[PDB]
RNA sequence: GUGUAAGUGCACAAGGGAGCUUGACUGCGAGACGGACAUGUCGAGCAGGGACGAAAGUCGGGACUAGUGAUCCGGCACCUCU
RNA sequence: GUUACGGCGGUCCAUAGCGGCAGGGAAACGCCCGGUCCCAUCCCGAACCCGGAAGCUAAGCCUGCCAGCGCCGAUGAUACUACCCAUCCGGGUGGAAAAGUAGGACACCGCCGAACA
């Protein structure tokens, strides 16, 4: 029993990466490593509530409880102190983040209104990926009747990738949906 | 795992309008979800 | 003015130095910081001073950088 | 050329880090030496350190035929290993000791052969 | 005040009594703390008076 | 960055986090520093009874140096004193 | 006794570091596979821990070579200075920098253990 996109990359994007490329050893196959879902509400700093609005549309989404994220430095131009809470974030790793993986890519993301893509320019040197987005109705597991205030997100995307075209390239045949350029 | 911090787990049938039986985990109850469109059907998967 | 005001001198500094020989519990330096670091047979106190833990000679070594200070056994007639 | 360090690395300087901060209260002598225990995934290895002279009066470790001999668990190993460094340790003249946990936790084998050795006659 | 003098009495009588101070809106209510009682030569809980 | 001035320190952390806890002890104290005197300061180690730790061990408040007032007179608690 | 070996320590703790180029997996060192058991995440078996060894030296590690960056660094001379002469100016005996240069340097030593004799 194996996420199947796991499996796809296991068997069919292994070995296309390994002829793309030509890695002399195979512990060079860049694969992914981790996701990073944040979700900065900057809002709450005024109320509590909604760093927990943002604690139970992550819990929902991802599917595992998320950690929130105190503010390390205080500011008044947004009035920020150190410790409250900012965001929120969860960490996903292996079976779990194959199987977000393959919902957000095969359900979420067609869900997106005008959905035209994602451009490909968003990787930084080593090919880790990251995009944001503006609400969280995409995902059938939060409920829009349930919802009151939309809550964007940033996912990362981090990968054994070294170049931003090996980790374009990766993602690519992970099946994700990049603009051309 | 600390078993009390998260949510229900189950494995899920997504439904599309393909006509595609999907069974995979996730936290909605319902056993099989259906939904309208998916990456088989949305037009810019498709080139349309 | 404001100025005039000032605080009493501490009377800090090293007490006995390289080669003097010292009975246990003697204090050995008067510093604030640990600008001399505790070395062989030497305590540190509450307000950082240090002194001997045995009978010897004073002995000044630096170890990994830090200025220490040690007690030698000196050897009995 | 990978972008950054590898988890290897990590572990290593770390592990090497935490055994240093603990080595600030843990130093051995002749009758009292330092028992240092490197745990491995495939072994585990000890020794009794002198560390005014920088010698090591008795070691042991899973390598040793006789001890690669029990079918036992990694757990196992180690409680053979906690026992032949303790009768050497007899053999040695050495009775009491310090035991330094390398950097490691203490649990799982590396506290399954410190108990090892404790019973079989090293009081620390 | 604040910090003011508090007077701790050794619970199990005795009246061994340490003293110290604490924050009395910080801590409005009255202090518990386990201490050393000569006398008795054990370690009993000592209450705020 | 270290609660707080400045300085001497601290990345080995004395800086950040978590678990348990009250040593912010009782009887003491070799030896010292500083000093007109009165003040002031450090202190290993011993005993009792504890905290933390597998253990070694550390803990007689706080990184250190300010946060204070002699004597007289009187109040309160306890004592096998009168 | 030997090996491109693993550990534990050193030295007024870089002459040692960093960087570049070329190599290796005998046992070891690792990366690695998995979460059933001890244990763990302020969320995450990522880490900690545990159970294994299918794969790999791409990394760690260590070997050889580079003065490239850092680092160490004379002698001489000078600055300064104690004492003494000197009516000022300055001088005599002694001590003697920092900077700079010549240069050194791609560490050395100790104790165990692996594989080999």
């Amino acid at each position: 029993a194996l996420p199947r996109l796991k499996q796809r990359y296991r068997e069919e994007i292994r070995e296309a990466l390994q002829q793309e490329f030509n890695y002399a050893n195979v512990m060079q196959i860049p694969g992914v490593v981790k996701v990073v879902v944040n979700m900065g509400v900057g809002d709450a700093a005024r109320d509590a509530k909604l760093i927990n609005g943002a604690i139970n549309d992550l819990a929902l989404i991802t599917g595992q409880k998320p950690e929130v994220r105190r503010a390390r430095k205080s500011i008044a131009q947004f009035k920020l102190r150190e410790g409250m809470p900012i965001g929120a974030r969860v960490t996903l790793r292996g079976d779990r983040m194959w199987e977000f993986l393959d919902r957000l890519i095969s359900i979420a993301l067609p869900r997106i209104r005008d959905f035209r893509g994602l451009s490909p320019k968003q990787f930084d040197g080593t090919g880790n990926y990251t995009f944001g987005l503006n609400e969280q109705s995409m995902f059938h597991e939060i409920d829009v009747d349930s919802i009151d205030r939309p809550r964007g997100m940033d996912i990362t995307v981090v990968t054994t990738a070294t170049n931003d075209a090996e980790g374009r390239a990766l993602l690519r045949a992970l099946g994700f949906p990049f603009k051309e350029n | 795992m600390k078993t009390g911090i998260h949510p229900e787990y189950v494995d899920t049938t997504v439904q599309c309008g393909c006509g595609h039986s999907f069974t995979t985990r996730s936290t909605k109850q319902s056993g099989t979800i259906v939904v309208e469109v998916c990456s088989q059907c949305h037009p810019f998967y498709t080139g349309k | 003015s404001r100025n005039g005001r000032d605080s009493a001198a501490q009377r800090l500094g090293v007490k006995r130095f390289g080669g003097q020989v010292v009975k246990a519990g003697e204090i050995l330096v008067r510093q604030r910081g640990t600008h001399f670091h505790p070395g062989v047979n030497v305590g540190r106190g509450g307000d950082d001073t240090l002194f001997a833990l045995a009978p010897g000679a004073v002995e000044f070594g630096a170890k990994r950088g830090r200025k220490t200070v040690n007690i030698v056994p000196v050897a009995r007639p | 050329k990978p972008v950054g360090q590898n988890i290897s690395e990590v572990r290593r300087n770390a592990r090497l880090r935490r055994h240093a901060r603990l080595r600030k209260k843990v130093a051995g002598t002749a009758e009292v030496p330092r028992l240092v225990v490197n745990r491995s995934a495939r072994h585990i290895h000890v020794q009794l350190v002198n560390d005014l002279n920088g010698t090591t009066l008795a070691a042991a470790s899973s390598i040793e035929a006789d001890v690669r001999a029990i079918d036992g668990d990694k757990k196992a190993h180690s409680v053979r290993v906690g026992q032949l460094i303790a009768e050497r340790a007899k053999a040695a003249g050495v009775e009491t000791v310090v035991f330094d946990r390398g950097g490691y936790t203490y649990g799982g084998r590396i506290a399954a052969l410190a108990d090892a050795a404790r019973e079989a006659g090293l009081k620390f | 005040d604040v910090r003011p003098k508090i007077t701790l009495a050794c619970e199990v009588c005795k009246h061994r009594n340490y003293i110290t101070k604490k924050n009395r809106r910080n801590d409005p209510d009255r202090l518990e703390i386990k201490k050393f009682c000569p006398n008795c030569g054990t370690h009993q809980p000592h209450k705020e008076s």
